[PDB]
């Protein structure tokens, strides 16, 4: 008989316990009711396979302990905690089993979210939520969960075998025709199969250290978790630190683990006619998150019905009463970078390239593009990477780039070598991280020339193409941009006419709606209130800076406003 | 007789009783003794014990790790043996001494009755990082010889590894009873069981490993770049790998300067994947026991840069110092010293003793190296107080040496030359690792940098593509990459000093300021001062100049000056401990001498126009000037030198406002 | 063009506590009991070792009873399982006789020596021929008849050296067991093994073929082998009855001792052999290891 | 009994010393070994010889371990056992093989150990053919020279030397669908190493060096018979040759306490008309020189001064190889046709010429490097 684990059966006991007798005070009435209840009950309408726990419910049971045995021992404990989810979905809603299903606990609100850099060894194994920037993702691909076997000699069929990461085979064989315990075969089609996907992190930018590169950490999304990460955003995934087999560390110094297998309690004999089998133990850290969430890429859905159900009754009255204003249109254009002193007809042109105009294709298909572009140029200091480090810093899904750092396919798009593999990847570039936002460009005339043929590619064709080796592909750019660009010898020369200060292509400036000319004029009144004001900033930091609308706020209006087709 | 472990010649119960003598009763002034240093023995520090006061207070922080000076050893007298023991058999005697500090540990508490329980002392494992263990040879002057040997080496990091799981404890599950074991592993291996061990089950090949209930511990390869004291003939510097382990892992970040001593390490590589052949040709590492990121000659690294690695530090209670500890003594120096009324010309003088004059430039770099205060916005803005300097010159004006200062003094810069560098070198590139074979990303000059000076000889010399990197450093203090590795934001720090000539390596009085430099008005605005430094012939300057430089020849080995030791610890505390605000007094008159200057730029390129970056600039001069004098307010006068300073940089006395021209009699004094 | 690497060992350290099941342990109680023990006031085996030795028979004559006397584990694995003991006391025996062969012919003024016999008499009870039980195979059994038949003298191989037929490589077979009846228990290699064993650093896809190898009789070394067939004496049997009789095998000195008609004690292994009535069906035969002439004809 | 063979307890290591041609002279003894041959010569009927072959150092590989023979503990039986190695790859010894393993059932399991087993320091050196020795229209030729032992680091590139060793063969490199029969490598095992030129580092004042010295100090007036002896083929230009003597010798270098350095080399330019074999003074200097590194305006490029990243296969890592200005470290750096140069060049000597160091910061590498050269 099998023996069982007791702290997992107590677990079990405690988690089954746990799915009914928690309550929590209504916040409208003060009714004692029971979520989780309720969550089954409305996972058995909507025929739902993923059951969403907060951790905070779970920690605040007992003591505590069964919170922190559930997050130490995750991968232990996990299966008790399914066993316990399919019994006490049995004692209520019988009709979930059926269909069997297969049921995904998901935990979230963790206490602490951990940087990439501060996984380390002793959690693996362990709940745990880390945070990163979705820079790839793959194909949504089926896993081998249940296979099916048949026994080469037997040709019977086996079903419901558990695999446990990398491929497994039974050896127990209940057909008592065999004595052969090795040889098998799989069929595909009567195997069970559950979603994958593989998507890689990296880094965020504040959590980088001083001097070191930024480092990537591939994390497995199943189930009801697929595709819900998109490259270049910002996401919290809770899940279980996992150790994956990698055969990279065999030139890498120091001593690897072996594995032999122990030879004492074999009777052998030297009648004639020694040879072992030893495998390698070199694993790398890989995550699997059973819960994602994409928080916002900025510091802080096309229809405006389902904008406006999103939005609490007490925010859709704050925003109607911004609608209702007769000059709203002035605390917008003043509301645009406040660190940034006059200059308005650049705050009103990067508020309409915000706002964005409406996309229009004719019977012929020729596509009319409603994304505005925006060149700003003059003469040195004149805050014009300002506007774009507001921009990057406020705008959603807007990226930042600078002419001489970018490269033609680290603007658009990447065919990538990995690890020597014969496979290759696309990884987006930032007009493609910028898709439906603003790409912000500076130091514009730095950028080499060949850059500046593919990013007008974009520009005019609103697509990227790849044509690179084996991959094929028609890529979406949709995407503002806003570039700053500095004049040849420096100053902007008054003689000259615009093309004559720009080196840009003329390609690239017939596709701006606008050009900002900003000169720099010495003026003692002018002079003294901008010193005044640039150093009230240095002095006073955040409440030097007096907007009228707070930055939550102006997102949300030009989010609603975005949704109006004038 | 005497018990000796086979291959060594330690016997255990000798070295435990050697050494727990050493605990017991070694003092510092034996190690002032070693060191011919009578005159500097004093009580309070010397004859007290010292490891036991070390033992007392890493009881009391709870810290495990204790930092053993092995020239301490060959201080005292038992132990001289024992010295040579540690080096030539460290896994031996590091053991050893692990048992007597725990024994020590215990010892401590039972001795004096204190409350402090034996449970939780016991369960505890302790252990010892030795350090400072001998001369730091060359790398590759180690012999076969010299393998599993305690050695130093002094490095820069250019990468590291991502934290590798170490599998230390192997779990496995019968397949039909699931019956589990763990199996600790022994010397790299692991034994599979072939049967389960239970009575009732003995399936052979039924038990399998479960990788994620087994235990793993930290491992970490990190690639230093070794920088010995005695390089032989055509020796190009090279890489090697040291690997670090448990709390170590992910101490050493790329860029910094680092004194790494551990045992000397040599392994068999498998020569292919499939197969279980080895080569016959060793490979080399370091397997790392302490590691030492703090240098009495320079600076110590920036904190701000460091706080959340500060807290992870913690975290991981590896007990790595990043910062030298300041005690109330010198502390009291320092305050002392700051109330000097000379304080100024004091520190400027201080700083290249060897370098005659220039102290106007010696001012701009002393507050380049104090640089002006941080700021960061809670709604995310960022301010940095980093200065940077161009110093355009006649040649043989010490800037080259004035560079090289600058480069040993800070804790993390990088020393570059014009056209010994490219655009991609300076910011990030992708190499494939020899180990892995695998395409790694590795930081470039500017990003190394970071938290320090990158200092630039030849600057007029580098290319308008290379030069355009610099804006966005010099602006934002960061570099936005869009290539096919990296889309990121990665921050660059790194004040940038620049020394640089005219266009017909000499300075022309007939052209203009702004011809002479040949900069383009976007870069050199970005530059907080510019100082123009001219070479002027007189019988008094060229005679004292001519002394001073054979002063230096009378001796084998060459006003008062402050020792480098105490300069460093004194802007180290200074940057750590000082963050001036500008006050109203400091605002009005930072305006009205910008508006002056906006104003005698009106006339009529020739000359350099005033810019907002030279408000900015004036701004971060005060605020180092403030810092410098330990003030905790920027008021008028560190304005009004911040405004002098620049001034006098450029030395704008000299020129005429309308025609650019500087002539070098009718105003200048050298 | 370089030479072998050589693999060779020094003992250091204790290693870990002795065991009595080990090999190296039986064969060094065996010794003691060669070289330790007393009859009355002598040392009957280590003389009768050194009398052989100069006779030149290599072989020792053992009693069992004195086994009883000096030590009972070896005694119970020798007669459990003689098969994997005897080897171990006869390794003992050539061990000693190595010590007394160079110590005694560079004194009382080159050499190989074999691997001695095990000659072994008991003077237990004797089991009867039809009373042999499944119980007693691979076990030492004395038993009593009349030898009816003695074979001719076949030639087995104690040393061979083999040559492989176009790759030319050279290996050397000693064989120790010549317990075995119809079966090749020891047989020349299936394929050449200069491939696996990777001698040389040239090592000059090339195949040998299946058994390549040929003996090279001019330096292979040979035994003598003797069939015998016991019966049951014809003075005890049952009357309607044939007598049942017995295949047994000798080697060495335990041929031609023996002629037919001869009423002998024999200690031996009740052994099995398959003969190409039954689906697992073996013929009994024993393995000789000691005859004794109850009478001697003149 | 087993033993400890003698092979694993000795401290030291044996090299042959050719025989001088002079000693061989007086005995009418006719040395093989003493005579210098070249790389072209050295054809498969002097394998196995102790034989002698002059050229330059090209290539020097790193010091490593290479293991003659591996030693392995075994717990059950506390033996020690040891497998030769005389390959570039080995299989190690899994199971035990000693004595006692052997008899029993239950054989040990081995772990090999570091510090019992034994190592030699290893290199791995190219020698090249020297000008003179290679036929017309023909490109020089290089040999492999293995250093073992006490000889490592005896050998530099750019080193014309005399390496006696003993010439072996290997194991067969190279496609095996081109090799015939029993094709072999092969690889010069070194014994012995003379230089040509002297290093300054390694002059020590032994006895026969003195009388030498005071002889040419008593002859008097060393400075003008040094000078005027220096390109002794060159009529006149006295002062050129006098500041020849000075670029050789050199100042003193130059160390503050704060750790500022002068440097003590000196730098001479040679600049004038065409016809004043100054081109003949610069490869006499750069002959006289030890570590002289002649180089040409256009022929030696940046990457040629500076460095390269390049692999080592042999010890299997990459590793920054130097260019001219590096081979001449410590030296002279012999540049004709100064004023060809681009100006990458020119930013390099620049560097070079004062900090006496090359800052390179490209995609490759970032490094400073020690260019300590004297540039003539
Ligand atoms: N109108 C302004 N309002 C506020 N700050 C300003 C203004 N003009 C300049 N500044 C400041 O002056 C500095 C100029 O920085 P940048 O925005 O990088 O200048 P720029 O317009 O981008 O010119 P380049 O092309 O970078 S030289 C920053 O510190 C700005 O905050
Ligand atoms: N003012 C000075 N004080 C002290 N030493 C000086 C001074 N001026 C020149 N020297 C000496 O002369 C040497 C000349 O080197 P540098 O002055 O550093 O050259 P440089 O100023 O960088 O000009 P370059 O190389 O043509 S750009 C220095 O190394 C000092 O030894
Ligand atoms: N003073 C001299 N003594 C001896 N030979 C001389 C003298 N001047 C010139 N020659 C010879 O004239 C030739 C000049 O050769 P070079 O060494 O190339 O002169 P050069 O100064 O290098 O001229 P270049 O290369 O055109 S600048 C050689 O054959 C010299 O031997
Ligand atoms: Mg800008
Ligand atoms: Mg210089
Ligand atoms: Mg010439
Ligand atoms: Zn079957
Ligand atoms: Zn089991
Ligand atoms: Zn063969
Ligand atoms: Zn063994």
């Amino acid at each position: 008989k099998k023996v069982d684990d007791v702290t997992g059966e107590k677990v079990r006991e405690a988690f089954e316990q746990f799915l009914e007798d928690f309550s929590v005070q209504s916040t409208d009435t003060g009714e004692v009711e029971k979520v989780y209840r309720a969550q089954i009950e409305f996972m058995k309408i909507y025929d739902l396979n993923t059951i969403y726990i907060d951790y905070q419910h779970l920690s605040m049971r007992e003591n505590g302990a069964l919170a922190m045995a559930i997050s130490e021992q995750y991968y232990r404990f996990l299966p008790f905690l399914q066993k316990g989810l399919r019994r006490v979905v049995r004692k209520y809603a019988p009709e979930l089993l059926n269909t069997e299903r297969v049921f995904q606990i998901s935990f979230f609100n963790l206490p602490t979210v951990h940087r990439i850099r501060d996984i380390r060894s002793e959690k693996i194994g362990s709940l745990l939520s880390i945070s990163g920037t979705v820079t790839r993702t793959s194909e949504v691909r089926p896993e081998l969960y249940k296979a099916s076997f048949t026994c080469d000699m037997c040709r019977a069929i086996v079903d419901n075998v558990e695999q446990s990461f990398k491929y497994t085979e039974p050896t127990f064989c209940p057909n008592p025709s065999c004595e052969n315990r090795a040889f098998w075969t799989l069929n595909v089609t009567r195997s069970r199969f559950l979603d994958w996907q593989k998507v890689r992190i990296q880094e965020n930018a504040n959590e980088i250290p001083t001097g070191s590169m930024p480092r990537t950490l591939d994390v497995i999304l199943r189930g009801d978790s697929v595709e819900r990460a998109k490259p270049g955003d910002r996401c919290k995934f809770t899940g279980v630190e996992i150790v994956v087999p990698d055969v990279t560390q065999l030139g890498l110094p120091g001593v690897k683990p072996s594995s032999t297998l122990d030879t004492r309690g074999i009777s052998k004999t030297t009648e004639g006619l020694r040879s072992l089998g030893v495998r390698d133990l070199t694993y790398k850290i890989s995550f699997l998150a059973c819960h994602v969430i994409s928080i916002g890429s900025n510091i802080g859905e096309r229809d405006q019905e389902v904008f406006l159900n999103s939005l609490s009754s007490d925010e859709i009255n704050e925003l109607k009463e911004m609608v209702k204003d007769e000059h709203i249109y002035d605390k917008l254009v003043r509301s645009i970078a406040p660190a940034v002193f006059g200059h308005e007809a650049v705050k009103k042109g990067i508020l309409l390239q915000m706002l964005g105009g409406v996309h229009k294709s004719t019977v012929e298909g020729i596509k009319l593009r409603g994304d505005i572009n925006i060149c700003v140029v003059g003469d040195p200091s004149t805050s014009k990477s300002q506007f774009l480090k507001y921009v990057v810093g406020f705008a959603p899904r807007s990226v930042y780039t600078s002419g001489k750092a970018s490269s033609a396919a680290g603007l658009t798009a990447a065919v990538v070598r990995d690890e020597e593999g014969g496979d290759y990847t696309i990884e987006a570039g930032a007009l493609m991280l910028a898709d439906n936002g603003i790409c912000c460009i500076d130091e514009f005339d730095k950028m080499d020339i060949s850059d500046q043929v593919a990013i007008h590619e974009a520009m005019e064709q609103q697509t990227i193409s790849i044509a690179k080796a084996g991959i094929h592909a028609t890529l979406n750019a949709r995407t503002s941009i806003l570039a700053a660009a500095n004049p040849v010898g420096g100053r902007y020369n008054r003689k000259l006419s615009l093309r004559g200060n720009l080196n840009m292509t003329a390609p690239i400036m017939s596709r701006f709606d606008l050009f900002f000319v900003i000169l720099d004029d010495c003026n003692e009144k002018i002079d003294t209130e901008l010193a005044s004001h640039i150093v009230d900033l240095h002095m006073k930091r955040d409440e030097a800076i007096e907007p009228p609308f707070s930055a939550e706020q102006l997102r949300r209006y030009i989010k609603y406003a975005r949704t109006f087709k004038p | 007789p005497l018990r000796i472990i086979w291959g060594t010649n330690v016997s255990i119960q000798e070295c435990t009783t050697n050494f727990r003598n050493f605990l017991m009763s070694f003092k510092y002034k034996f190690r002032k003794i070693l060191d011919e240093r009578e005159e500097f023995i004093n009580n309070t520090t010397d004859e007290e014990l010292y490891y036991i006061k070390q033992l007392n207070e890493m009881r009391e922080l709870g810290t495990s790790n204790l930092n053993l000076d092995a020239r301490n050893l060959l201080a005292y007298k038992q132990t001289e043996d024992l010295y040579h023991q540690l080096l030539n058999y460290p896994q031996e005697v590091i053991s050893i001494m692990d048992q007597t500090i725990k024994d020590c540990m215990v010892s401590l508490i039972v001795d004096n009755n204190l409350d402090y329980d034996l449970d939780e002392i016991e369960t505890k494992f302790y252990k010892v990082r030795p350090y400072n263990v001998g001369s730091c040879k060359g790398m590759r002057e180690l012999n076969p010889n010299d393998i599993d040997k305690l050695i130093n080496l002094k490095g820069l990091v250019l990468r590291s590894t991502p934290v590798i799981p170490d599998m230390k404890v192997a779990f496995f599950k019968c397949n039909v009873c699931d019956h589990t074991m763990a199996v600790e592993i022994d010397r790299g291996v692991i034994q599979e069981p072939a049967r389960c061990e239970r009575i009732d089950c003995n399936e052979p090949n039924s038990m399998s490993l479960i990788h994620n209930r087994c235990s793993f511990a930290d491992k970490q390869v990190i690639k230093l770049q070794e920088t010995p004291d005695f390089v032989p003939d055509g020796q190009t510097p090279h890489s090697i790998s040291l690997c670090v382990y448990d709390e170590l892992v992910d101490s050493c970040r790329a860029g910094d300067r680092i004194e790494v001593t551990g045992t000397f390490r040599s392994i068999p590589i498998r020569a292919n994947s499939r197969q279980r052949v080895l080569k016959s040709l060793y490979k080399t590492y370091v397997d790392v026991v302490h590691v030492k990121k703090v240098s009495d000659k320079r600076l110590d690294v920036d904190t701000s840069t460091i706080e959340q690695e500060l807290m992870q530090n913690k975290v991981d209670h590896n007990e790595v110092e990043e910062v030298r500890q300041i005690t109330d003594q010198d502390l009291a120096k320092i305050r002392e010293v700051a109330a000097r009324e000379d304080l100024y010309s004091l520190l400027a003088r201080s700083i290249a003793p060897s370098i005659y004059e220039l102290e106007d430039v010696k001012k701009g770099i002393l507050l380049q190296l104090f640089g002006g205060t941080n700021k960061t916005f809670t709604k995310g803005g960022r301010y940095r107080g980093d200065i940077n300097i161009l110093l355009c010159g006649d040649p043989s004006t010490s800037k080259s040496q004035i560079l090289q200062y600058v480069h040993k003094i800070t804790p993390r810069g990088v020393y570059t030359s014009g056209k010994g560098s490219s655009a991609v070198g300076l910011t990030a590139y992708i190499t494939r690792d020899v180990d892995t074979k695998q395409l790694v990303l590795e930081s470039g000059a500017l990003v190394l940098s970071d938290g320090g000076v990158c200092c630039i000889d030849e600057f007029d010399k580098m290319s308008d593509s290379t030069r355009s990197v610099l804006h966005e450093v010099m602006e934002q203090q960061t570099i936005s990459i869009a290539k096919a590795g990296i889309i990121t934001t990665l921050n660059a720090r790194s004040s940038i000093l620049a020394s640089a000539n005219p266009i017909g390596s000499r300075y022309n009085p007939n052209l203009p300021v702004t011809e002479n430099i040949d900069l383009p008005p976007p870069l050199l605005s970005r530059f907080d001062l510019v100082y123009l430094v001219l070479d002027k012939v007189d019988e008094k300057n060229d005679r004292e100049l001519a002394k001073h430089l054979t002063n230096l020849y009378l001796e084998d080995k060459p006003d008062d000056v402050l020792p480098v030791e105490f300069l460093t610890m004194y802007i180290s505390y200074a940057k750590e401990h000082i963050h001036p605000i500008i006050t109203e007094a400091a605002k009005t008159e930072l305006v009205r001498a910008y508006v002056g200057m906006r104003k005698m730029g009106d006339d009529s390129e020739k000359r350099i126009t005033a810019t907002t970056r030279q408000l900015e600039s004036m701004i971060r001069l005060a605020e180092a000037h403030a810092k410098m004098k330990l003030k905790n307010v920027v008021e008028l006068e560190d304005v009004q030198e911040a405004v002098r300073l620049i001034r006098s940089a450029i030395k704008d006395y000299a020129t005429d406002p309308k025609t650019g021209k500087i002539d070098m009699n009718l105003v200048q004094t050298g | 063009s370089f030479d072998r690497p050589e693999i060779y060992s020094a003992p250091v350290l204790q290693g870990e506590s002795p065991n009595d099941d080990d090999n190296t342990e039986i064969i060094k109680s065996f010794k003691n009991f060669i070289l330790e023990f007393r009859l009355d006031s002598q040392f009957i085996y280590r003389d009768q070792l050194r009398n052989n030795i100069l006779v030149k028979n290599y072989s020792l004559t053992v009693n069992m009873e004195h086994l009883i006397g000096y030590n009972e584990d070896i005694y119970k694995k020798l007669s459990d399982e003689p098969s994997d003991i005897i080897p171990l006391f006869e390794t003992a025996i050539t061990q000693v006789a190595k010590r007394i062969s160079i110590l005694s012919r560079a004194q009382s003024a080159l050499n190989s020596l074999p691997t001695f016999q095990l000659i072994l008499n008991s003077n237990a009870n004797q089991i009867p021929l039809r009373d042999l039980d499944s119980e007693h195979v691979s076990k030492i059994v004395r038993l009593s008849g009349i030898i009816i038949s003695t074979s001719v003298l076949s030639s087995r191989a104690t040393y061979l050296s083999i040559m492989c037929r176009n790759c030319r490589h050279t290996t050397s077979i000693t064989i120790n067991n010549f317990n075995s009846i119809t079966g090749n228990t020891v047989s020349l290699p299936r394929s050449c093994l200069s491939t696996i064993e990777s001698e040389s650093s040239m090592a000059n896809k090339k195949n040998c073929g299946p058994d390549p190898y040929i003996i090279i009789h001019e330096s292979s070394k040979f035994i003598d082998q003797q069939f015998l067939k016991l019966q049951e004496i014809p003075e005890l049997v049952p009357v309607g009855e044939m007598p049942r009789n017995l295949t047994m095998t000798c080697d060495r000195y335990l041929t031609n001792k023996v002629i037919p008609g001869t009423r002998v004690t024999i200690v031996g292994i009740y052994s099995i052999y398959n003969s190409k009535s039954g689906v697992a069906i073996r013929t009994p035969y024993i393995k000789i290891l000691g005859i004794q002439s109850d009478v001697e004809t003149s | 009994t087993e033993l400890f063979p003698p092979n694993l307890t000795r401290r030291y290591f044996l090299y042959f010393k050719p025989l001088s041609q002079n000693c061989a002279r007086r005995y009418r003894k006719k040395a093989i070994s003493s005579k210098p041959l070249s790389v072209r010569q050295i054809k498969g009927d002097f394998l196995g010889q102790l034989i002698t072959v002059r050229g330059i150092i090209t290539r020097v590989s790193d010091v490593k371990p290479a293991v003659e023979v591996i030693a392995y503990t075994c717990d059950q039986c506390g033996y020690e056992v040891f497998q030769e190695v005389n390959s570039r790859t080995f299989t190690p010894l899994s199971e035990c093989t000693s004595e006692e393993c052997s008899q029993n059932q239950t054989k040990g399991q081995l772990f090999m150990s570091t510090r019992a087993s034994k190592f030699s320091a290893f290199q791995e050196c190219k020698i090249q053919e020297l000008s003179q020795q290679v036929p017309v229209g023909h490109i020089p030729r290089s040999l492999n020279i293995h250093v073992n032992g006490t000889l490592v680091r005896s050998l530099s590139p750019g080193d014309i030397v005399d390496v006696t060793g003993i010439f072996l063969p290997a194991p067969y490199t190279g496609f095996k669908a081109l090799k015939a029969g029993l094709l072999t490598e092969t690889y010069l095992e070194a014994q012995f190493v003379r230089q040509h030129k002297k290093k300054f580092a390694s002059f020590s004042l032994t006895s026969d060096v003195e009388e030498r010295v005071m002889e040419l100090i008593t002859s008097g007036d060393v400075y003008n018979r040094l000078a005027k002896s220096i390109a002794p083929e060159i009529y006149g230009n006295l002062d050129v040759k006098k500041a020849l003597l000075l670029l050789l010798v050199g100042g003193v270098d130059k160390r503050v306490g704060d750790g500022m350095k002068i440097r003590g080399d000196i730098n001479v330019c040679l600049m004038g008309d065409p016809g004043v074999a100054k081109s003949q003074l610069l490869k006499a200097i750069c002959k006289i020189s030890p570590r002289g590194v002649y180089t040409t305006g256009k022929g030696s490029s940046g990457v040629g001064l500076t460095a390269a990243v390049m692999k080592d296969p042999v010890t299997d890592e990459m590793i920054l190889e130097g260019g001219a200005l590096v081979l001449a470290d410590n030296g002279i750096c012999c540049i004709d046709e100064f004023d060809k140069m681009d100006e990458s060049d020119r930013t390099a000597i620049h560097e070079v010429m004062e900090q006496q160091t090359i800052s390179i910061s490209k995609a490759g590498i970032n490094t400073t490097l020690n260019a300590r050269t004297s540039i003539l």
